[PDB]
């Protein structure tokens, strides 16, 4: 299972943003958004293969949440799709970044801004965000946003589609990174 | 679903999915009440889960 495959809650599906590791402990990024309130997670709309529970999820105000691994069998790829993640690093006004989610597949764009304020409504307000002019769908929440072998970060939400082009916001991975002290593999 | 509050500007991409009267599954609430004010109110919800 890499970055940008589906998870699914009980609430419904997101996508995995990375795979993580601190010491021997395995875990993976997503939203926060889809870590709120959740317990388990699986692998699939089945939920027969269970990846998981929710150990941290901060949203609103970012937009990350981090997932122990429980599932002993499960391949832990340190790879987007099989692309080599080999990195963190800050985004950047001008980079060119690729997406990954569960819903649509991988679509690339450049980072237009930084430190955005997304406002969802109802207090759900996120800061600090990656602005992009990549697209992005319902189920692709918390997929990888990288740039070569670099995690850049994971996709929160914004508006517009795949069809007809749009915006999407994105939570800088180095500050979930840090939140829990783990690091890409 | 009460879309009142709406429009909103952005919409977080998780799934969950509702079925608009278009015959189009929408994948998430916020995605589905933004386009049912786009529609300018003519578009409404046939049922929850996938059309
Ligand atoms: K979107």
């Amino acid at each position: 299972i890499s970055g940008g495959d589906a998870i699914y809650s009980s609430t419904g599906r997101c996508s995995l943003g990375f795979n993580v590791r601190s010491g021997s402990t395995y875990y993976f990024l997503t939203a926060g958004h889809c870590t709120d309130g959740a317990t388990t997670w699986w692998a699939n709309s089945a939920r027969t293969t269970v990846l998981g529970t929710t150990s941290g999820s901060s949203f609103p105000n970012n937009d990350y949440g981090i997932v122990r691994y429980t599932n002993t069998t499960i391949p832990k790829d340190g790879t987007v799709g099989g692309q080599d993640i080999t990195s963190a690093a800050n985004a950047t006004v001008g980079m060119a970044v690729t997406r990954r989610g569960s819903t649509t597949g991988t679509h690339s764009g450049s980072v237009t801004a930084l430190n955005a304020t997304v406002n969802y409504g109802g207090g759900d307000v996120v800061y600090g965000m990656i602005r992009t002019n990549v697209c992005a769908e319902p189920g692709d929440s918390g997929g990888p946003l990288y740039s070569g072998t670099r995690a850049i970060g994971l996709t929160s939400g914004g508006s517009g589609n795949c069809s007809s082009g749009g915006t999407t916001f994105f939570q800088p991975v180095t500050e979930a990174l840090s939140a829990y002290g783990v690091s890409v593999y | 679903v009460d879309c009142s509050e709406y429009p909103k500007p952005a919409c977080t991409d998780e799934y969950r999915p509702l079925c608009g009267s278009d015959n189009k599954t929408y994948g998430n609430k916020c995605n589905f009440c933004n386009a049912v004010v786009e529609s300018n109110g003519t578009l409404t919800l046939s049922h929850f889960g996938k059309c």
